[PDB]
């Protein structure tokens, strides 16, 4: 692993994070519920 | 550990058997006579547990 000396700063930006992120909490399958 | 300890000095071998499962799919089992599927009539059911 040698030092890489290319970088070129561009401090980084932000982003507005939509309706992502969500797994399955629980091993139990279900049909036509709201779980909470 | 001197070899004439008193017991209360003396080896053990505490070791502690921890487990909680929820949903995970089983993979110990005791004696585990299990017999064979069963059909529509209504019957006493033990399947993972
Ligand atoms: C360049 O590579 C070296 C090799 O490890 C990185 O480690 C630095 O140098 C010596 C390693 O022999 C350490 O004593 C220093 O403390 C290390 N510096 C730092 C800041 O950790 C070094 O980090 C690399 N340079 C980078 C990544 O910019």
């Amino acid at each position: 692993c040698v030092n890489l000396t290319t970088r070129t700063q561009l401090p980084p930006a932000y982003t507005n994070s939509f309706t992502r992120g969500v797994y399955y909490p629980d091993k139990v399958f279900r049909s036509s519920v709201l779980h909470s | 550990f001197q070899p004439t300890n008193g017991v209360g000095y003396q080896p053990y071998r505490v070791v502690v058997l921890s487990f909680e499962l929820l949903h995970a799919p089983a993979t110990v089992c005791g004696p585990k006579k299990s017999t064979n599927l069963v059909k529509n009539k209504c019957v006493n059911f033990n399947f993972n547990g």
